[PDB]
């Protein structure tokens, strides 16, 4: 009926606590916002199911 | 003083299975409750170790050191006393000596001229008490480099009990200019075979020696010829590159392992 | 404020009714801590660089370095060096680090050949007499020595190898003076047709042009973060403090977290410990040998609950998966990415299984669910 | 293909320009590791 | 099934974020609320 | 965007330090070609 609601932060995962890596990550645009959104859509759907 | 102890019996070399013995902590890192996988020079599980005695018997040949060696001795009175390691042994290059005398351990690297049939000697002759008396090992050591010694002690030079009470295990590697020693002690009550079971070897010492090792031979304890040699034995296995899975327990000690290619 | 952060996240001046994600919070470190092994011996670089005589490029001198403070900035800030090129560090960073072991190699080479020393190069130096490993960590330091050992007939003591059967392995040494066979013929004896003595000499006279002149090379090479470190830069250590978030550095393990007395039973030879995730979770202080558990200092997702812009500017903040005893710890005496902080005044703080909710009145009524928090909790806007 | 897989161990060792080529390797590979995981999870969520 | 869940929960009941950025969120309905439905 | 698609030609033409950067491009492009195929197969598998 469901699976474990797992949310990964794409910034924490790629660049954990580095502001240098975070400044570089911004050059790729929306991919981390899009990946956090995609996982949040899966997490909301577990309650719906 | 160098001399040939030719008063010894002639038989072929014995062999036996290693079982799951010959595992050591692969890096100086703590882990606990983890199934870690590592690639390193290990003794392959259930491999043929060769087997050697001093008893009538004085099995002290020069053996290859290819990729480093597991050495283990079933022991009484402390007959196994050290090892010589090198690439020539006849003064033309450096070589490494380890000796445990009755007092303190010595480790040395030099361009040694070793004796062909070396040993350490203990006297009981009409004195009712074992006393250390002889060392026959090398004639000369000129261009000497790495010097090390223990703080001093006294070990036992006596014992005539039945089954071997002591197993002493060692692993030696000559890698990236370091001669790494791993070693471990266990009591056992067993007569003529390596104990089946599992236990890891901890790193004993890290020696910055740099020198080529290609072969090695072992120094045992013992009117210049003819003698009594007490009953003691050692097993030799060669390490190989393998992948191992290691169960670190809740204390962070390795309690079991799997050889991934067995 | 948290509402304007949702407006900014959703790209709208009106945010609809719901629970929304925002920036994660993370208690920033208060101060740095440095803990290098307490020693005092300054390293023997003097007789490496300012040495009497220098080995050949086939017989390169290796000197090991240990148990000492290496102020590499004293080398790097000299004007004397023509090259100081480094392959897994930047030359400014060398002081910020400790090393497991170090080898200085040394030789003198012609000035046109110094380009061959770099890792994974090719040419008669790089192929047959001195090869750096293809993943080398270290520095190659080079300078002209013409007025230190050139001789006007020539210093014919400097030799190099032109002939070798197969390319040597990295850091391999070859002293052989055996004769080399170029053609199909055997060549026992000291010489013959297409047989070669494999060593040739440099014309080091002080007259020669640059590129033909003799150049002094050192290779500093060193290994990292897998043993109790023996060499360190002069970075002063500092007093060790616990339970507060800090930028720690133990022997070059730079990180951020809280230190605490661990119960971990490290054996006497271990200096670092690691998690199931293989990240380093514990360290043994190199000065006063106790085992401290490196814990990541408190952080997590932050979520904002709103009845919708049309109805109210009230919002409640869910700190996801953290006990809010760690929200007062986020006092503005140190930084966080969430620069806003008025909710901390409290009186409507509610711990939930989902994390801690601030700015919402907990009630003993159970209504129908409206905005879903998790673990059976919901929130809504009502009297 | 970067000098390390540990991000602080790059920023400790190098400078503000030599590091970025190494950090961008880790950003590229990690981001691909998330893009992979999220695709497996979206396809999984559709099956659940 | 909890003999499998408890492995996942300790590897990854106030669940909290790990340093790799993994977070396990609670369901909206507790196992007590699913039992009551 | 490597100099060639033939894996052994790059290894023959270039030296071991430059050829590693050419093989980095082939590995990355092929691995994207495989990830594309396996993602397309997973979407097809869900439809079947
Ligand atoms: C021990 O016996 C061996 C022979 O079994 C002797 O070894 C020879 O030593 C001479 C030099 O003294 C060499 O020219 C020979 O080639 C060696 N023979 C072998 C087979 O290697 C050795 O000299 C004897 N040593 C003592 C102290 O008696
Ligand atoms: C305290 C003691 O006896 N030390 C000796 C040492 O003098 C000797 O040089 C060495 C070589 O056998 O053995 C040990
Ligand atoms: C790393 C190294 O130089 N090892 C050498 C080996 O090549 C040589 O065969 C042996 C005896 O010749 O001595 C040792
Ligand atoms: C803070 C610290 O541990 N300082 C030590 C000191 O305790 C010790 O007496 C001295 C000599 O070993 O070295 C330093
Ligand atoms: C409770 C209430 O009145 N809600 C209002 C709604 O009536 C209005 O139509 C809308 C647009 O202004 O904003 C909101
Ligand atoms: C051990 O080696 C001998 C040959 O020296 C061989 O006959 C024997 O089969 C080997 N042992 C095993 C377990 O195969
Ligand atoms: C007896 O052993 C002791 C050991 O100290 C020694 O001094 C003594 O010379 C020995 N005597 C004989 C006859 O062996
Ligand atoms: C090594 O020993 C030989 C013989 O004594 C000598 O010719 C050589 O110079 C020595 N080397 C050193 C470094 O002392
Ligand atoms: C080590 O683990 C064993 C097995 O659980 C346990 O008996 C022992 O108490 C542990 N060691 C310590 C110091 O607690
Ligand atoms: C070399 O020696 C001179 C003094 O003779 C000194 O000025 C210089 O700093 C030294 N360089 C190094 C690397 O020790
Ligand atoms: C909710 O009920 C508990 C008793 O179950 C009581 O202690 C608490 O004060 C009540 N809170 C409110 C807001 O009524």
């Amino acid at each position: 009926v469901s699976m474990t609601k797992t949310s990964v932060d794409c910034t924490m995962y790629i660049c954990g606590d580095s502001t240098e890596c975070s400044n570089l990550l911004l050059q790729y645009g929306s991919f981390c916002t899009q990946l956090n959104r995609a996982l949040t859509g899966i997490a909301v759907e577990q309650d719906k199911n | 003083q160098c001399v040939n102890l030719t008063t010894r019996t002639q038989l072929p070399p014995a062999y036996t299975n290693s079982f799951t013995r010959g595992v050591y902590y692969p890096d100086k890192v703590f882990r606990s409750s983890v199934l870690h996988s590592t690639q390193d020079l290990f003794l392959p599980f259930f491999s043929n170790v060769t087997w050697f005695h001093a008893i009538k018997r004085f099995d002290n040949p020069v053996l290859p050191f290819n990729d480093g060696v597991y050495f283990a001795s079933t022991e009484k009175s402390n007959i196994i006393r050290g090892w010589i390691f090198g690439t020539t042994l006849d003064s033309k290059t450096q070589s490494l000596l380890i000796v445990n005398n009755a007092t303190n351990v010595v480790i040395k690297v030099c361009e040694f001229q070793f004796c062909n049939d070396p040993f350490l000697g203990v006297y009981h002759k009409n004195n009712k008490s074992w006393m250390e008396s002889e060392f026959r090992v090398y004639s000369s050591a000129n261009n000497c480099t790495f010097e090390y010694v223990s703080q001093p002690f006294l070990m036992d030079l006596e014992g005539k009990q039945g089954n071997f009470k002591n197993l002493r295990e060692f692993v030696f590697k000559n890698i990236d200019g370091y001669f790494k020693i791993y070693s471990k002690h266990t009591p056992i009550n067993l007569v003529r075979d390596l104990p089946q079971g599992f236990s890891a070897l901890e790193p004993l010492v890290d020696l910055p020696i740099g020198i080529n090792i290609t072969r090695f031979q072992t120094l045992l304890a013992l009117s210049s010829s003819g003698w009594t040699a007490g009953a003691a034995a050692y097993y030799v296995g060669y390490l190989q590159p393998r992948t191992f899975l290691l169960k670190y327990n809740e204390n962070g000690t390795i309690t079991d392992a799997v050889d991934c290619a067995l | 404020d948290p509402l304007s952060e949702t407006k900014c996240t959703l790209k709208s001046f009106t945010v609809e009714k719901g629970i929304y994600q925002t920036s994660n919070f993370r208690v920033q470190p208060t101060e740095s801590i440095v803990r290098f092994p307490n020693i005092t011996n300054l390293c023997p670089f003097g007789e490496v660089f300012n040495a009497t005589r220098f080995a050949s490029v086939y017989a390169w001198n290796r000197k090991r370095i240990s148990n000492c403070v290496a102020d590499y900035s004293v080398l790097y800030n000299s004007a004397s060096f023509s090259t100081f090129k480094c392959y897994g560090v930047s030359p400014t960073k060398l002081n910020d680090l400790c090393f497991t072991n170090v080898y200085a190699d040394s030789f003198v080479i012609r000035g046109d050949e110094v380009r061959q020393i770099a890792p994974g190069q090719t040419g008669k130096i790089a192929d047959y007499n001195y090869k750096l490993p293809d993943d080398f960590t270290g520095c190659v330091i080079a300078w002209n020595s013409n007025n230190l050992d050139s001789k006007v007939g020539g210093n014919y003591n400097y030799l190099y190898r032109l002939f070798r059967k197969s390319n040597l392995k990295p850091f391999e040494r070859d002293i052989s003076t055996e004769i080399y066979q170029a053609g199909s013929t055997p060549c026992n004896g000291v010489e013959g047709f297409n047989c070669y003595f494999p060593l040739q000499s440099y014309g080091f006279q002080p007259t020669y042009g640059v590129g033909y002149q003799p150049y002094r090379v050192v290779v500093l090479s060193f290994e990292l973060l897998h043993a109790p470190a023996t060499v360190c830069g002069p970075k002063k250590s500092t007093n060790l403090v616990k339970n507060k978030c800090v930028n720690f550095n133990f022997n070059g393990l730079t990180g951020t977290g809280v230190l605490t007395e661990s119960n971990k039973k490290f054996l006497p030879f271990q200096q670092f410990g690691r998690d199931i995730d293989d990240t380093t979770d514990a360290v043994r202080d190199p000065q006063t040998l106790e085992i401290l558990d490196i814990t990541p200092c408190s952080f997590g997702g932050v979520s904002v609950i709103t009845p919708g812009t049309n109805t109210s500017n009230q919002v409640a903040v869910l700190y996801q998966g953290v006990n809010c005893t760690e929200v007062p710890v986020a006092i503005h005496a140190d930084q966080l990415t969430p620069t806003w902080r008025v909710y901390s005044t409290g009186s409507n703080v509610f711990q939930t299984r989902a994390g801690c909710l601030i700015g919402a009145e907990h009630v003993n009524n159970s209504y129908e669910c409206d905005i879903p928090i998790g673990a059976g909790i919901c929130a809504s806007y009502q009297t | 293909g970067a000098i390390s897989s540990v991000l602080n161990d790059i920023l400790a060792r190098l400078d503000k320009v030599e590091a970025e080529v190494q950090i961008d390797r880790l950003i590229t590979g990690r981001l691909q590791s998330l893009q992979t995981y999220v695709t497996q999870q979206l396809i999984r969520a559709a099956e659940i | 099934v909890t003999l499998a869940d408890a492995g996942f929960i300790k590897q990854y009941l106030i669940c909290a974020q790990k340093f790799n950025g993994l977070t396990v969120l609670p369901p909206l309905l507790t196992d007590e609320m699913i039992a009551q439905y």
